[PDB]
């Protein structure tokens, strides 16, 4: 919101610039005679919050939510009562946002470690390997980049021109990205408690049996999705997160993930409770 | 809306003593003198139809603010209306007013708003009331609004004097004389305070003497036995501030040996620009057989023989201690007890021409110019070459030919010195005007150097204020009958749409009758 | 005074439309929130369009007046056309009641957009100016130039319009499209007053009106 709507002014070189990219929008479109030209400067200003990239997060907004709505629904009976006929939703995003929680964590403290180790020990081949840090002021508030080592190919390419200069970081990025939510996403379930043979158990607790099935046949029933759902979902939240970083969404692919993931998720336990 | 540059009156206090206008901002409508209430009003007023009574009216009835519009050519303006304005600018400065008063250049768009405003003022009353509401509806306002904040004291204003030296055959201890002009222009507005009679002139003699004799004191043959000192004093018309500092600075420093002992006499040279009078102002009347009356002597001397135009006479003031401000720059020597006189073609320092912003280079004739130096510098060479005891006779002028005055360098000296104000609060230390005058005197000067006096900071002498110059933006209002008759249009016409969606029926069903007639025809 | 006019000019420009609202039986509908729908597809209809011309349309660099620029603008203006057309079907009842919801709409989202602003900061303003009255005049004129489109695209979009009225109704969608392109190359080529500006405007979109009104009683009553 403060990157759509800022009303703060940055003093660009040819100009006073307001920050926000709805803000500039219309003051450029008031104070220029082009209004076309004003416009086209807005919608792919380079220094500068754009609406192109405000529509990108936009259209990543409804993207994610269609795809958080993706659900198997497997139909439970209540054992002890007649006719009562509840779905148990197995969400195509079975193990949350935990899977980029856990990834970003990890990316996050080996960011931390490899920066202190190279301000710490210059010029040690580990320190060099885990990454080698560089200020690039190009035109912009000083933005330390990795330009070496691991952290080098972790690190999000800003742009499909920097892809296209450098393809093997941006193919490693991916298949890193990807590789880790999916592993994540199947160590969270064991580790969590939400293997089919726990929610089995909570449906046991809850009295609630699936129709012509036992409560073992459940487990293997449940077993059958949900390890794949939460491979298969964590997949796709990484492609979901790449696709948004290479589209430039405003907030970062991963925010707007979370973002949308954990506002449905509270809307959910809002239902529930009212 | 139509902007254009105001000049504020001065606001300064000398001796804790406050002057001028103390409000530099403005908010209110432009009214002419003719309209019956000026209150919280800016009154327009031309130069040519200013008269004090009117501005003491005006401050009367406590207008909003005043503007005095300036004809483009101060030449042009007919000099009676100059030197009535002239008599009355040392009495509005003298009179502390809280409203502000601002000086603007004529311009046809002010022009055009000034006589639209003064047909406004005069249709009030010559029409019956309800004329009187139709036209105050369809006439234009005007509001007039100050850009610039609201003044502020000058804390650390500093004032810079320049002199220079050339020594004589014989040392520093030689007696010595001084000549002494102060460069600052003083008038109502400081930004239109050009100042080039007063004091210009006597700035452009002292450069045309410090030529000449530094011309006179290369070559041996022609070198005196006479130390020469040329001050250029800042502050003259704020109680020779830059004077005074100089004066402690020399005397009360024991190394400063000049001053102490070997002064002849001090020369001040103001307002010497224009007039075929010369009046020669003493504290004291010289002494027979001093220095000074040497010098007295020889300036009757070779007024009457050489210039018999001229009218020479001496004036003597006693000096009055009580008073704040005093008289001529010599004064402030003569309470040091250094020998000094003034040298002016005004009878006196209270005349309006001597602190007024119509002092403008077109005042100043070049050829009265030229004649005063010729007669200043042939009297100080002969005092300093003792001629008259020498036998040469009066009437032969010692600066003929090689050492004859250059009248397109006066012409040029005053032309440079009136191109900019010289108001002491805006002569900056870095100012152009004194770093140009250090270079000229450095160039036939030795030892040229500046001193810089500060008001202190427990009993400030002086202090100046900001917001002298301003931008004035006259916007275009309507009067508040004129909205109200545009409600009651605006109701009317509400009422006769809400009226015909109303009957659109009508409209509708008049419609359908006329195309069946068509269809059927 | 300044907030004195600006309340005049505020009042001229908003009372017609809520006029308009009341007198047209809209209230009885509670047709309030479809309006507030049509302001919203007026909304983004807007940004299309503006999104549209920035991504093909280069600014011309000459200095005379841009006549291709202007003529591009008034063929945009046909998305504006569109988006009736769209609120007009997603909005159920009889004709008259579409077409009004459609303009009250429409009209008042551009008053918002387009006026508001203006008024708020221009006409609190010291100075004052005759174009505040007149943009407030003119919001009234736009209203029915809305109204005029509205049922325009209402009268080609009957399924039971007969043929022979259907090249009227072009020609009317045709001229009302391009009436703004019209207007201002005939104010810059005779340096019109602002006042006879917006008379001209006046004139021409009641002439708009009243040919509509005539088509559209024809129209009506070959069916009656």
């Amino acid at each position: 919101v403060w990157k759509a709507f800022s009303p703060t002014t940055v003093n660009t070189g040819r100009g006073m610039e307001f920050e926000g990219a709805i803000i500039a929008l219309f003051h450029l479109l008031a104070t220029r005679t082009d209004k076309v030209r004003a416009l086209r400067e807005a919608f792919y200003r380079q220094n500068l919050p754009n609406l192109m990239n405000l529509i990108a997060t936009i259209f990543v907004f409804a993207v994610v939510i269609y795809f958080q709505g993706f659900r198997v629904d497997l139909p439970i009976k209540s054992a002890r009562y007649r006719g009562q006929y509840n779905t148990y939703p197995i969400k195509l995003f079975y193990t949350s946002n935990i899977p980029i929680i856990l990834q970003s964590a990890l990316v996050s403290n080996l960011y931390v470690i490899s920066q202190m180790l190279s301000a710490r020990f210059s010029g040690n081949l580990l320190v060099s390997l885990l990454g080698t840090w560089s200020d690039t002021s190009s035109g912009g508030p000083a933005r330390a980049y990795p330009v070496g080592g691991l952290c080098h190919y972790l690190s999000p390419p800003e742009s499909f021109g920097s892809v296209l200069e450098d393809p093997v970081h941006a193919v490693v990025y991916i298949v890193f990205m990807l590789g880790s939510c999916a592993f994540f996403s199947k160590t969270w379930i064991e580790v969590s408690g939400s293997s089919a043979k726990d929610v089995a158990k909570q449906l046991k607790e809850q009295q609630m049996v699936m129709r012509g099935h036992r409560e073992t046949s459940m487990v293997h029933e449940l077993n059958r999705y949900i390890p794949t759902a939460a491979a298969f979902g964590g997949l796709c939240i990484g492609a979901l997160s790449v696709l948004a970083d290479f589209l430039g969404a405003i907030g970062s692919g991963t925010g707007i993930l979370l973002a949308v993931t954990i506002i449905y998720q509270y809307f959910e336990i809002f239902v529930k409770e009212q | 809306a139509h902007e254009f540059t105001v000049y504020r009156m001065q606001q300064y206090d000398l001796q804790g003593q406050p002057y001028g206008t103390r409000n530099a901002v403005l908010n209110t409508e432009a009214r002419t003198i003719d309209a019956d209430v000026l209150s919280r009003r800016c009154v327009l007023m031309r130069l040519l139809d200013f008269s004090y009574e009117q501005y003491q009216k005006a401050l009367r009835q406590s207008a909003g603010a005043v503007v005095i519009i300036l004809p483009r050519a101060m030449a042009a303006v007919p000099q009676d209306v100059i030197r009535q304005f002239m008599e009355t600018e040392p009495e509005m400065l003298a009179m502390e007013t809280v409203v502000p008063v601002y000086f603007a250049v004529e311009d046809e768009a002010l022009l055009s708003i000034y006589e639209q405003t003064q047909a406004a003022s005069a249709a009030q009353g010559s029409a019956s009331a309800a004329e009187v509401l139709l036209h105050t509806a369809t006439a234009n306002g005007f509001q007039m609004v100050t850009s610039g904040v609201q003044s502020k004291a000058v804390s650390d204003w500093l004032i810079t004097s320049v002199e220079g030296r050339l020594t004589g055959l014989g040392g520093e201890d030689l007696p010595t004389i001084v000549i002494v002009a102060h460069y600052d222009a003083f008038g109502v507005a400081p930004w239109l305070s050009h100042g080039a009679d007063s004091n210009g002139s006597g700035i452009s003699v002292l450069l045309e003497l410090a030529r000449l004799f530094s011309r006179l004191y290369t070559y041996k043959r022609t070198h005196a036995a006479y130390n020469l000192l040329f001050f250029a004093s800042g502050g003259g018309k704020f109680n020779y501030q830059g004077t005074k500092r100089w004066l402690e600075d020399n005397l009360d420093h024991t190394d400063s040996s000049l001053l102490q002992d070997n002064v002849a006499f001090v020369l001040c040279l103001d307002t010497v620009g224009r007039g075929d009078s010369l009046h020669l102002h003493v504290s004291k009347p010289p002494r027979e057989g001093t220095l000074q009356h040497a010098f007295l002597r020889e300036l009757e001397a070779v007024a009457a023989h050489q210039f018999p135009e001229v009218r020479f006479s001496m004036v003597h003031k006693k000096i009055n201690l009580a008073e704040d401000i005093l008289a001529w720059e010599h004064e402030r020597f003569a309470i040091r007890r250094l020998p000094a006189f003034t040298l002016s073609h005004l009878e006196s320092h209270r005349d309006g021409q001597r602190s007024s912003i119509m002092d403008v280079r077109s005042r100043v004739d070049s050829k009265t110019l030229t004649r005063n130096t010729r007669l200043i510098a042939e009297a100080l060479t002969r005092v300093i070459y003792n001629l008259t005891e020498k036998g040469t006779p009066p009437d032969m002028p010692v600066f003929t030919e090689q050492m004859q005055i250059q009248q397109e360098q006066l012409d040029s000296v005053m032309d440079w010195l009136t191109n900019q104000p010289r108001a002491a609060q805006l002569v900056d230390k870095d100012g152009t005007l004194l770093s140009t005058l250090e270079h000229y005197l450095s160039r036939y000067l030795k030892e040229v150097k500046q001193h810089h006096i500060k008001a202190d900071k427990r009993d400030p002498e002086f202090v100046f204020y900001d917001q002298l110059k301003q931008v004035m933006n006259a916007y275009r209002v309507k009067p508040a009958i004129f909205d109200l008759l545009l409600a009651v249009c605006i109701g009317a016409y509400l009422g006769m749409a809400y009226t015909a969606v109303q009957h659109f029926d009508l409209l509708y069903k008049t419609v359908q009758r006329l195309l069946v007639k068509a269809k059927t025809q | 005074m300044t907030l004195f006019h600006f309340g005049n000019c505020f009042a001229l420009a908003y009372f017609p439309y809520f006029i308009t609202y009341k007198c047209s039986g809209l209230s009885e509908y509670n047709a309030f929130w479809k309006c507030v729908q049509a302001g919203v597809t007026y909304l983004f209809v807007q940004l299309c369009k503006m999104l549209f011309l920035a991504t093909f349309f280069p600014t011309w660099e000459g200095g005379i007046y841009d006549f291709i620029g202007e003529f591009m603008k008034a063929s945009v203006d046909v998305a504006d056309l569109i988006g009736l057309n769209l609120v007009m079907s997603r909005n159920a009842g009889k004709g008259e009641y579409k077409i009004m919801v459609a303009a009250l709409g429409w009209a008042t989202a551009e008053l918002i957009m387009s006026r508001c602003i203006p008024l708020w900061v221009g006409a609190r303003g010291i100075e004052f100016d005759w174009k505040y009255i007149q943009m407030s005049i003119d919001s009234n004129i736009s209203l029915v130039h809305y109204i005029v489109a509205s049922a325009q695209v209402w009268m080609i979009t009957r399924y039971d319009l007969y043929h022979t009225f259907r090249p009227a109704v072009l020609l009317l969608m045709f001229l009302s499209v391009y009436k703004a392109f019209v207007m201002e190359t005939f104010v810059h080529l005779c340096s019109l007053g602002s006042w006879t500006a917006l008379l001209a405007r006046a004139v021409v979109t009641g002439l708009l009106a009243l040919s509509t009104l005539a088509l559209y009683v024809a129209v009506v009553n070959v069916h009656s």
